[PDB]
């Protein structure tokens, strides 16, 4: 058996308060992890071999 | 960074809600003492000859 898993981290969620407001805090942290928080352009064209 | 500041401020407001309260109900309750002996007030008076 073999499996492919996408690891995006674990984020604690608290009950009794709005989930949307919590999701806002985690969205910024997730963006920093992926490197998309600041303006950017992808430059992956040269990553190849023949 | 500005959005992180804004989202955190909104989260603090959402966490200001109150869950419940707890208190102790004791008014009207008193302690009980225990009396060991029955307060009888009887005395026997008899003459010297026993009449």
């Amino acid at each position: 058996h073999a499996l492919i898993k996408e690891d995006l981290g674990q984020w604690p969620v608290e009950t009794g308060i709005s989930l949307v407001n919590q999701a806002g805090v985690f969205a910024v942290q997730l963006a920093n992890k992926l490197g998309i928080d600041k303006p950017f352009v992808l430059d992956a064209g040269s990553n190849y071999f023949t | 960074e500005d959005m992180a500041k804004i989202y955190g401020a909104v989260a603090a407001v959402s966490k200001n809600v109150n869950s419940s309260v707890t208190y102790e109900v004791k008014r009207g309750t008193h302690e009980l003492i225990k009396v060991p002996t029955i307060p009888h007030n009887l005395v026997l008076i008899q003459s010297d000859n026993g009449k």
